[PDB]
């Protein structure tokens, strides 16, 4: 019906350090993005563009964000060591820097 | 509809000692309130409290509480707490918690 | 502070049959969670659930729930419901209900 | 501290039918306003002006509105029969006509 249709946006913006990735030759850049896409799929996230993923906007939004950020990505060492920018996007509450927050909280391996 | 109008939660706590004055089986008053609440647009949670099925404005909520207190005047004698809270958004984590405890990734 | 950030309510329901697998006294797990919640900025209500003492954003809430599930991995086995709700405003009606049942005006 | 200080406005606008009140000579107009002020006092309401009362803006707002509108005023026959306009004011939810709503709900005596 006319109700329950408009949840506030939750999502994330991701920018890999492509320069570091190629210069180091450790990983293949294209498979990093495919691994991120697979994570978004099994967490229930919608891919907006190369950098941006959004929740569907229903009662499972927080759970999808819990899996994508704090189960899959944060414990992916190839991801956290090669990320130039990582943003938690919340329309209602404002955005925040996930790299600076995770280093201060001890989440993930960054160096 | 009107985005300024939210769903409402009703939560309360009654004194068992005071309820025993009016009911031999103290489970009845909770059943009486449960029936009234479901009649007036609220549903009981599998945890505790009455959540409005649809959004409901504050004027209509307090008319329902007025109606409730006129119906069961022993409420004033037995109430220990009684709160109306505006519900902003409600999120389900049951399946997520099940997912986290799967130890399938590392 | 930041008006977009609300207080949070946590409400859940566990299976007693599943909890009996892990605890001989099924009151202990509720006491264990109660202690963890009070350590992490929530307080138990005199009705049911954990309300955050201060406003807390969604990122920090789900980090607390992650922390909780890593601490008590039997939560995934026993959880029947587990909800986070945004609290918009909370109003107290205890004294008002006592006032209404005073029959001093007409 | 810095939190819990800004509740949304709840209140009411009242306009008596002063023309009807004088032409009928049943009541004294000045004591009607004094009776309304006394109601606002024992309900916990703040008088803004001759027509306007507001809640204090804390967790007891809804209870104060319950007493002022739905205990005292609505059951005052001298009030409801001589009211030209009666508005429930809610910053967050919008305003509504209390006279039309109360006639449809059977609250109070209007004729």
């Amino acid at each position: 019906d006319l109700e329950d249709l408009a949840y506030p946006l939750l999502g994330t913006r991701i920018v890999l350090d492509e320069e570091k990735i190629l210069k180091e030759g450790k990983y293949n850049l294209e498979d990093m993005y495919k691994m991120i896409d697979e994570y978004a799929k099994e967490s229930g996230m919608i891919k907006i563009n190369k950098e941006t993923y959004h929740c569907k906007g229903d009662k499972y939004d927080l759970g999808c964000m819990t899996l994508f950020i704090y189960k899959y990505l944060i414990d992916s060492e190839w991801f956290t060591k090669n990320a130039k920018e990582w943003i938690w996007i919340s329309e209602k509450e404002g955005n925040s820097d996930l790299i600076s927050a995770s280093k201060a909280e001890g989440e993930g391996i960054w160096e | 509809q009107d985005p300024g109008i939210n769903r409402k939660a009703i939560n309360f706590d009654l004194s068992t000692k005071s309820l025993e004055k009016y009911f031999k089986d103290t489970r009845e008053p909770y059943s009486l309130i449960k029936k009234f609440m479901l009649e007036n647009g609220f549903e009981h949670r599998q945890y505790s409290g009455y959540t409005s099925k649809e959004p409901i404005n504050e004027r209509r909520v307090i008319r329902i509480i007025n109606k409730l207190t006129k119906k069961f005047t022993w409420l004033g004698e037995c109430v220990k707490e009684f709160d109306i809270t505006e519900i902003g958004e409600q999120y389900s984590l049951k399946e997520t918690i099940q997912d986290l405890c799967a130890k399938d990734f590392h």
